[PDB]
């Protein structure tokens, strides 16, 4: 019956991420707490209503086709479907479990991500986590090539959680996964020009007002990007550039849509070329900026078929020569034409002294360095530089082949050859690709902005294995979030609260400050008093002023220490210090703590 | 001091509100262009009302000018008069702002014009002080200080010639 | 100076004539040299 | 005083601004994590000058309390001078608060009303003293009782402003900072305090003057020239003082009004000095 089965399956369009659709023609909901009973009767009762008979007859037969025959494909597939919730079915996580167990069974342990989604199940305890099943569940898969498996033990090789620690292991195997890797990427991919993946590591919870209340947390707001912005003449030019932009760089709510600013810079370019001179008084740099945006487009490639290499030169030659006079920009052009004449036509000095103009400048990230160190590399009679400083230079600017290259020149040469140096190296090139290792995060924005709730929490999780900070935050921030003040706590289940703790705190090993405060407030809230504090002085020697408050409210009421007012007033007067705005709050509880002596001198 | 304490207490809760930011000052500033261009007599309103106060010693000018209001309404019964006195000024100051659009706001203009009203109808600090600041900032324009100064003795003048008919 | 008292004759008297444009124009000139109240007292004398 | 509209007016104020900050209050509460989240919120500026018209009310029925326990009640003369002689010193006041910016704000105007309070303070105990000279009863001597009662009232000012010059120096000599404005404000609020206490030095001389005279005229020159003696060696320290200290400062605006409304006095001076000269 699975022929007919898969004819049937390949009517439904499994799954819709509407931050594409959106790009045709906001923000979104989290759940505060948790009842399993609540999810069957959910789940029961969209089993009852929602489902149509067509989706009916189709899951009967897939189920008797799973059960009947050990058909080893419709067992598979149901799993995906039970998991990530495609087809418009509902999410089971109990039932997906079976269905993998059954499935490693059949094929005894040889389709890895099988594998992987089922180690990670053991290791978080969804369904008692057992680390040590998890762990050989790991080296196994790691056997057969998986990356997301060698990283993930590599990186808990590399945070010691779990494991003692080992810095040599952990760097072994991030020289083998970064050489994996470099390995798939093209000669002209990697040289010429890098491709452009929408980044999603943005950590969630900051679209709300942030983390530990608003005005108070330390780490900077991670929303990179996000609709960018700043009467009938010169208001047109500009609403048609930031429209183009947003247009190129799509946002989190909708990807990019490429033809579409290909054909409006025609448009506008067409429109405006013969009467340029006219708009000098401010219209002048966003036209030149939009011919530049136009320009690099046509030398990628992107939104069309393939480049038009001598109309793209010359348009980029023409707003150069706009630009000499009124002083635009200089950067994107230049760093372009470099590109064009060092690869295509094989003028080079004149290529290096565009590189030279475009040094300095904004824009520029790290292709300049790079591909300076590697022309000097390649004829050192050029004087131009040292290859070390350039590749360093690039490495700290944020390009990232750079990373590759520099590790791989530093590796070889003394320098500091710390160990500690190339794992550091190695590992934010491995994790920092992202569009090979952690294509998940889409999924998992996609199911967040239309209802699925759970198998977010669950794609997260898996990837917060792999050390991505910013999903561990997100996974811990949907399963126990901070309640306002006189506000009851959330009710979820206990096994829930400890795994969010070890979620947190790593983050907050990590280099995140912040979360550390919810774990303190998570164990508070638990009553155990007693490790929180080590928590809240780990923080505050970072400067936390929520966590020195809060180590103070601590210290003078009678938990763990004994009533110590003196550091207490100690503590608030440092808080007073630090920043400017708690002033009032400082010396208020100053006065509370002076109160309660007076009451005291009384009795 | 009824409707002069009206006057004062609007003015120090518009001083609040700019000191703040809580209103947009963009749109209180509204002149005669924006608010011809707008229709938007509030914003006219609001500039009697206000200066773009923030200053403390603009407050004591408040409080002082106020003062001055009430000697000179208190004066008269024939609040009616006041009130016909007070439109017409309003109507040729806004076709002068038609003319010139002046940078001050209104409250300043009208207070000073009422100021010089009953002052050519007849502690002395401030008077003295609001005609010599007055004529010194708006002396720089041929038709400022003529909003600032002709039209309230012209409707004197007009009224005092009514008596004298 | 009575050279301003010549300057409020105004022509072809009295306030009953249709020289009531003439009466307020005579009133703005007179208006121009409002500096002095003298000439307002004396108006009535 | 108040008239009865006026006491319905101020009741209703005060229901009105209790029941407006309790709402604020509640509401940045319902919408908050932690309490600095709250503290941070409160002191948005809506809410902030909600609170400030609070504060400002509950310390004036404080006053209001604080002068009907020392004085009980006041008589129709002295609402007479305090009506009389509020609404420049206000605005001079008002004038210190003008020297500085956004950072100086609100303990400026705290140390401002509160020398407000204190010079109402003296103005009534210095009319007080007149009346003790006029409504004075030979009936009974000046009981120590007597003398000590008023001089308990004295003291309680001057050990009041005291302290607070004391307390305000130190700040100075400890803070040798570098934002010399702060200061400068101190030792302005100094000198103000500072005259008030000269000022409490003068009035008590004079009672003694009157003392000693009610002790001998018991017991057993030109009465006037004493007086007129005190009055400019008081007011000779005032200018002392002031010239020692608006030297230190700079000050632009408030030195000139000073030191002439201080040579005038010197003028008056003048005119005692020749006064107890055709008396001496």
């Amino acid at each position: 019956p699975w022929p007919e089965a898969r004819h049937l399956l390949n009517t439904i369009a499994k799954s819709r991420d509407p931050m594409k659709e959106a790009a045709m023609e906001v923000g979104f909901y989290v759940p505060m707490d948790y009842s399993p009973r609540n999810e069957e009767k959910n789940y029961q009762s969209i089993w009852q209503n929602e489902i149509t008979d067509s989706q009916r007859h189709i899951y009967e037969l897939l189920v008797q086709s799973s059960e009947q025959f050990n058909n080893s494909e419709a067992t598979y597939t149901l799993s995906q479907i039970h998991l990530w919730s495609q087809y418009n079915f509902p999410h089971n996580m109990t039932l997906a479990h079976k269905y993998l167990e059954k499935f490693n069974d059949l094929t005894h342990f040889t389709n890895h991500s099988a594998i992987f989604d089922l180690a990670v199940m053991y290791a978080t305890g969804g369904c008692p986590q057992d680390s040590a099943k998890a762990l050989l569940y790991y080296q196994r898969a790691a056997q057969l090539g998986n990356l997301k498996a060698k990283q993930v033990l590599a990186y808990k090789y590399y945070s010691g959680f779990n494991v003692p620690r080992n810095f040599h292991k952990s760097l072994v195997l991030y020289r083998d996964i970064a050489e994996q890797l470099r390995k798939s990427y093209s000669r002209d991919e990697w040289d010429i020009v890098f491709p452009y993946w929408e980044s999603y590591n943005v950590r969630i919870s900051d679209f709300e007002s942030g983390l530990l209340g608003k005005g108070l947390n330390s780490v900077p707001s991670s929303t990179v990007r996000k609709r960018t912005t700043r009467d009938a003449s010169e208001r047109r030019i500009i609403r048609i550039y930031y429209a183009a932009l947003n247009d190129y760089k799509g946002t989190y709510s909708q990807s990019r849509n490429c033809e579409r600013a290909k054909n409006l810079l025609e448009l506008t370019y067409k429109e405006f070329q013969p009467h340029v001179d006219n708009l000098d008084p401010l219209q002048v740099f966003y036209y030149v900026r939009c011919l530049q945006l136009l320009g690099h487009m046509y030398f990628t490639g992107e939104g069309s078929s393939k480049p038009n290499i001598h109309m793209a030169e010359e348009i980029l030659t023409t707003s150069l020569e706009i630009s000499r006079r009124a002083q635009g920009p200089i950067g994107r052009a230049c760093i372009d034409l470099g590109l064009i004449n060092q690869y295509i036509t094989n003028n080079i000095s004149q290529a290096i002294s565009y590189y030279m103009k475009a040094m300095k400048t904004q824009a520029n990230n790290g292709i300049v360095e790079f591909q300076l160190s590697k022309l000097a590399t390649s004829f050192p009679e050029e004087k131009i530089g040292d290859p070390f400083n350039l590749m360093e230079t690039a490495y700290l600017n944020g390009f990232i082949p750079a990373i590759y290259e520099f590790a791989v020149m530093i590796e070889s040469g003394n320098s500091k050859s710390s160990v500690e140096n190339t794992a550091y190296l190695f590992k934010t090139f491995v994790d920092k690709n992202e569009a090979i290792m952690a294509p998940k995060l889409r999924t998992a924005f996609a199911a967040l902005i239309n209802d699925r709730s759970e198998v977010a929490l669950w794609a997260y999780s898996q990837l917060a294995e792999q050390g991505y900070e910013t999903a561990q935050v997100s996974a811990a921030y949907l399963m126990y979030q901070l309640p306002y003040e006189f506000e009851d706590p959330p009710r979820t289940t206990d096994q829930r609260k400890t795994l969010a703790i070890s979620y947190y705190t790593r983050a907050f090993k990590q280099g995140n400050i912040d979360a550390g405060v919810v774990a303190g407030d998570i164990y508070f809230q638990m009553q155990n008093y007693s490790k929180a504090m080590a928590l809240y002085q780990g923080a505050a020697l970072k400067y936390s002023i929520q966590a020195i408050w809060n180590l103070g409210y601590m210290h003078e009421h009678g938990l763990g220490v004994n009533r110590d007012f003196h550091l207490a007033k100690r503590y608030y007067d440092q808080v007073s210090e630090h920043d400017h705005r708690f002033y009032l709050a400082s010396k208020l509880s100053v006065l509370k703590l002076h109160l309660k002596s007076w009451l005291t001198w009384i009795t | 001091p009824l409707v002069t304490r009206l006057w004062t207490i609007g003015c120090l809760v518009l001083s609040g509100l700019t000191s703040l930011r809580i209103v947009d000052p963009g749109k209180v500033v509204y002149s005669y262009d924006l608010v011809f261009k707008k229709g938007q007599y509030g914003r006219l309103l609001y500039s009697i009302f206000d200066y773009g106060a923030f200053n403390w010693i603009s407050m004591i000018n408040i409080f002082v000018s106020a003062n001055h209001l009430s000697t000179l309404e208190n004066s008269f019964n024939l609040r009616r008069k006041f009130c016909w006195i007070i439109f017409l000024l309003l109507v040729i100051l806004v076709k002068m702002t038609s003319i010139e659009q002046p940078a001050a706001s209104l409250g300043v203009l009208l207070h000073e014009n009422l100021v010089y009203y009953e002052l050519k109808k007849n502690p002395s600090i401030f008077p003295i002080y609001m005609n010599a600041v007055m004529y010194f900032v708006y002396k720089r324009s041929w038709l400022e200080i003529a909003m600032n100064f002709m039209p309230g003795h012209v409707i004197y003048y007009m009224d005092d010639i009514i008596g004298k008919i | 100076h009575n050279v301003l008292d010549v300057v409020l004759r105004y022509i072809i008297p009295d306030p009953v004539n249709d020289r009531v444009i003439t009466a307020v124009i005579k009133n703005f000139v007179l208006f121009w040299v409002t500096l002095l109240p003298y000439v307002k007292e004396k108006l009535d004398d | 005083m108040v008239p009865e509209n006026r006491r319905k007016q101020l009741a209703i104020f005060v229901v009105v601004t209790y029941l407006l900050t309790f709402y604020c209050v509640y509401s940045a509460t319902k919408t908050s994590v932690s309490f600095l989240q709250v503290t941070l919120k409160l002191n948005e500026g809506f809410n902030l000058m909600v609170l400030s018209i609070f504060i400002l009310l509950n310390s004036t029925l404080l006053w209001q309390l604080l002068t009907k326990l020392l004085f009980g009640e006041l008589r129709l003369i002295e609402h007479e001078h305090i009506f009389e002689r509020l609404p420049f010193t206000i605005i001079n006041t008002l004038f210190m608060s003008s020297l500085f910016h956004e950072r100086y704000f609100f303990t400026v105007a705290f140390f401002g009303l509160l020398l407000l309070y204190l010079k109402v303070f003296h103005w009534i105990l210095k009319d007080r003293l007149e009346a003790l000279l006029q409504s004075i009863n030979d009936s009974t001597t000046m009981k120590t009782l007597i003398f000590s009662r008023f001089s308990f009232n004295l003291v309680l000012l001057a050990v009041v402003d005291y302290q607070i010059i004391t307390r305000c120096i130190s700040s100075i000599y400890t803070n040798q900072k570098s934002d010399i404005e702060s200061t400068s404000l101190y030792l302005i609020q100094v000198m103000e305090f500072t005259m008030l206490l000269i000022d409490l030095l003068n009035l008590f001389l004079q009672t003694c003057l009157n003392f000693w005279e009610f002790y001998r005229s018991q017991q057993s020159e030109g009465k006037f020239m004493y007086e007129k003696a005190i009055d400019v060696f008081t007011r000779f320290l005032k200018t002392a003082l002031h010239l020692s200290m608006l030297i230190p400062f700079r000050m632009p605006m408030m030195l000139l009004k000073d030191v002439v409304w201080d040579i005038l006095a010197l003028y008056q001076s003048g005119t005692s000095l020749w006064k107890i000269w055709r008396n001496n």
